[PDB]
């Protein structure tokens, strides 16, 4: 779990390799509210902080 | 999509020196040469000294895999190396092979790619298909005592890497 | 044959902007590794640049913006966002580890070289880590932090009447452009896409203002041009741009996103073609700084200012890539030149003509004899 | 056991020459110099050459283990070429590394040891175990291609092998 | 310091006796890599001698005897045979492939160095492939065709009034004495065993004949002598001769079967011992030339000959001996030195005391003041 600088304070991302089937060695992007919440999606993770920030230009899988 | 105005926005313009007027800049706190390009020397002799430098880090480090670490020697680290070793010595062929050989012993240069040992070697490629490019988890979880820039370093050159075949 | 000073620091490889992030510095370092290889850093002269201080910085940014860059970490990352969002590090410009050091470098290349200009010490001084030409004066744009190409062009005003901003970047220069804006003393002028393309400035009418009106000359461009259709609108340009502007320093930013099958970029020049411009410049025998830029398929941006170098060289190099710790980056191919794809150019000889001529026309505006 | 008087015995005895008179001897169809032993070089840049004369061996051999090529570079008959290149070119180091390196291509100096091929070798133990040291029978019927003097120093160099144990 | 050159030729370690033959010529090659790897190769003028020609070896030797080493070979081995029962070809003395090769370098090496002395141009001049003292005018000897002692004398006789000869070997040197027999210009001593020994010459009662009678010196021995009987019977006889025979030129043979443990030989000397007679000469601080000769257990005639070589260079060298290609030659110990046996010394006081006596008497007769 490491911090996303360019989200609000407290909030991190994570990456996870698939370890089998037919993606095995792609990998899936997580991120984590301050208080632990999990995100799996740009749209689940922009209706969550609402105008509170701007994702227009937020790249989900590199966090930048 | 706006290009503004104002003291906010335009750089104050810098006032062209008089004659007189001098800019007050010291070189030294700017810039620190490393090659000189009107040497004494010739394309051949530079050309030379570069196979040199080569067969002593070669012989480096076979004092503690023949064709491997002739290869590894001859990596551009051991050669911008020489080029240095040459330029600190005022290009002085006798002189710069000294440097080369300080004691009778050779010198190993060796990059972040062939200096790692074999389990960090191991390490990074299980954080990178763990964490993918995110460089600082890939460190503070799996190789915390390396510089970031190393790993960085590190990265690039294992782009190359013959075992490594991420393209089909 | 002119003399040559390159600028290099090896630990500006090694700085990263991000997971996921286009600009790649470690570009520079594989160039600087061709270079080698192809035997044209024996033929120049090779400096190593201090640390620009926060001191000549602010000689153009806020006081109180190098500041921050100076302060912000990745630590106290949460406890700046009140700063971060009114200086524009985000979203594509990205806060990392080590970020004030790479501006350090960028900026100290430009600047020392600038001075190794006017102390009439070389012809020709070439730092590909800079060229970073969107940053403005209070907040950072488009991966640029600081403008380095603004505090080069300053101390170049100190020794030169007039300075001329050339940039082929495929984005504009509005960063050059707006530090710039009402001063007749620097003439910047720009060749790039437009239309729904960062920055949205740059266009035909983008004229300057005040003392600076006539002085802000812009191509804009649609996507897919030759580099026919390019030679065939820079040379004249750029002839009539000497012939009225008179400059005694040039400033070439070279920016490799206006190549061929760039990541962000959508123009169809080859190396030959980009180069041919640097080649044009040269030409006009002035004190010229040469600066990278843009550039995110980094093989190509690897080749392409490996051979620019070699046009300031005036030596031939072969197809031939050297081999070099990268070698295997380059293909299956290995060789330094890139072809145009089948790409189409919707920049037709009318549309180009029409605003050459409009262009003329503002040029004409200037003083001569 | 005699010893015996007459002039088919003693030798005639070599008049001392007048101060005028001169012994008329040409030194260069007696001997040719190999080494000067004052040198304007120190024991430090000879015995630092002598490692870069090995280096560029083992660099050579690599061209077409490691420790084996290093040792094989390290032998007597490259050192000595390694003398004799300080003395051809004036002992000027920068003059004789080249030499060393003649168009950025390493030399190779390799004893009867060495040199010999896997099969060759192999014919000599055949040989030595057969004929014992007879070796002008061992080359007419083992090794006919090969001159007699290089199988005398080929013995003599394996002899010391490794592998060899005649001894318990 | 005095200044040394040293004579030798690569291929001289590779000329071979014969199977079973105790002579091997291999012992040179030895002590030469040897000298290279303790660095006393560096310190010393490093010559390499032409070969002699028959010209040079008919200085003394039969125009018919030198013709027939010229011409014999192991091919027309048969065909000769006459002569060969003439000259002394055979049961102990090989003929052999390159025989002729042989002789040309140790007496090239020998003469080339007489010169050497002559132009005065050396204090000291070493040749170990020479000191090859059994041979005769017209026959061949005890492993000796040529004696290129002999004619090295000769030649220094051209500068040289009076040439004094030294002969540590364990063998009785009766070549260079019989060659000189009848002169007075040349002085002749031998140390040596004696009785049911070769060559069967060289007792208490070989005083010389003619001009050469009281110039022909010999010390004969039984089995066992140590470095402590034979250094106190070698300096008092040698400052005599000098004393008495004020020789101005020397010439050392420095026979290594003289040894403890050699295969031919049956004294008890030690390297250190055997060299203290060396640099005891030396001190005499006349031109000389040092020869080989003798010596069958090659590994301690390497040893003893390297560190003779540092002796007329008067350096230090460690015991621990230096790798080089034929360094697993030497024993498990890889050392320099050698230590007498448990042999017992039958040269009792009494019986070296009476000999020297009789010499002192002789050496007397000799003209002074
Ligand atoms: O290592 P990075 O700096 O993150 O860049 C890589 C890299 O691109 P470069 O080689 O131009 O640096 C990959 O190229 P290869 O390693 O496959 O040669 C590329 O893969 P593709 O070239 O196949 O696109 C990949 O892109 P992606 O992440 O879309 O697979 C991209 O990573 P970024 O996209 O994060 O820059
Ligand atoms: O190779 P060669 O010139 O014929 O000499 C060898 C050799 O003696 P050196 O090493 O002193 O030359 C042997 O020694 P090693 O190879 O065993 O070390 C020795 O064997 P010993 O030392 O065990 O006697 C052997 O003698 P022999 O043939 O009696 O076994 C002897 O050969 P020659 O006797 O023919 O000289
Ligand atoms: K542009
Ligand atoms: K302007
Ligand atoms: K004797
Ligand atoms: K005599
Ligand atoms: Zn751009
Ligand atoms: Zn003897």
């Amino acid at each position: 779990r490491m911090d996303c600088p360019a989200l609000p304070p407290g909030w991190k991302k994570e990456e996870v390799i698939r370890k089998s089937g037919l993606s095995a060695g792609k990998s899936d992007v997580y991120y984590f509210s301050p208080s632990g919440k999990k995100f799996r999606s740009k749209p689940q993770l922009a209706r969550y902080l609402g105008n509170t920030v701007d994702l227009s230009s937020f790249d989900f899988r590199t966090g930048k | 999509g706006e290009i503004r105005v104002g003291n906010r926005y335009q750089a104050d313009i810098t006032d062209l020196l008089k004659e007189g007027e001098e800019d007050g800049r010291d070189q030294s706190r700017l810039e620190t040469q490393v090659w000189e390009a009107h040497n004494p020397l010739t394309d051949k002799q530079i050309d030379q000294f570069l196979v040199v430098a080569r067969s002593v880090g070669t012989f480096a480090r076979a004092l503690d895999s023949l064709h491997m670490s002739a290869a590894a020697a001859s990596r551009d680290i051991t050669l911008f190396h020489a080029m240095d070793t040459l330029h600190k010595n005022i290009y002085d062929i006798s002189k710069a092979i000294s440097a080369l050989v300080p004691q009778g012993g050779p010198v190993l240069c060796r990059d972040e790619m062939e200096e790692w040992s074999a389990s960090e070697a191991n390490l990074f490629e299980e954080a990178l298909e763990k964490y993918g490019k995110d460089f600082t988890d890939i460190q503070q979880d799996f190789l915390p005592w390396k510089s970031l820039t190393s790993i960085i370093e590190y990265y690039y050159m294992w782009k190359t890497t013959d075992r490594y075949v991420q393209q089909k | 044959r002119r003399k040559v000073c390159y600028y290099y620091d090896g630990d500006v490889g090694n700085y990263y902007y991000g997971q996921g992030h286009p600009m790649k510095p470690h570009r520079i370092r594989m160039t600087h590794n061709l270079l080698l290889n192809y035997g044209l850093y024996r033929k120049m002269e090779i400096y190593r640049p201090h640390k620009a201080n926060a001191e000549e910085m602010t000689k153009y940014h806020s006081d109180d913006y190098i500041k921050f860059l100076r302060s912000i970490r990745p630590d106290n990352m949460s406890e700046y966002s009140k700063q971060m969002q009114r200086f524009n590090v985000g979203e594509d410009c990205p806060v990392f580890d080590g970020l004030f050091e790479f501006c350090q470098l960028s900026t100290g290349g430009s600047v020392a070289s600038a001075v190794k200009l006017n102390k009439q010490q070389t012809d020709i001084a070439v730092n590909w880590a800079g060229g970073l030409h969107h940053a403005k004066k209070s907040e950072a744009s488009g991966f640029c932090y600081v403008n380095d190409i603004v505090l080069a062009i300053l101390e170049l005003l100190k020794y030169h009447q007039r300075v001329l901003y050339i940039d082929i970047d495929i984005h504009h220069g509005d960063g050059v452009e707006e530090a710039f804006y009402t001063t007749d003393r620097v003439m910047t002028v720009s060749f790039h896409k437009y239309g729904e393309y960062f920055p949205g400035t740059g266009d035909l009418r983008d004229i300057g203002a005040g003392k600076g009106k006539y002085y802000a000359v812009n191509y804009p461009l649609r996507d897919g041009i030759d580099d026919e259709s390019y030679e065939a609108i820079f040379k004249p340009v750029m002839s009539k741009v000497m012939e009225m502007f008179q400059p005694s320093a040039v400033v070439l930013q070279c920016g490799s996103d206006s190549l061929s099958g760039d990541r962000l970029g959508c123009f169809n020049l080859t190396i030959k073609g980009h180069a041919k411009c640097v080649e044009f410049v040269k030409s006009f025998n002035l004190p010229m700084l040469m600066l990278g830029g843009g550039g995110y398929t980094i093989r190509n941006v690897a080749r392409c200012w490996t051979y620019e170098t070699a046009v300031a060289l005036d030596t031939e190099i072969p197809n031939e890539l050297p081999y070099n710790d990268y070698f295997e980056y380059f293909g299956p191919d290995f060789k330094l030149h890139i072809s145009p794809s089948n790409m189409t150019n919707q920049n037709t000889n009318e549309y180009l003509e029409k605003i050459k001529q409009r262009l003329f026309e503002n040029l004409r505006m200037l003083p001569h004899a």
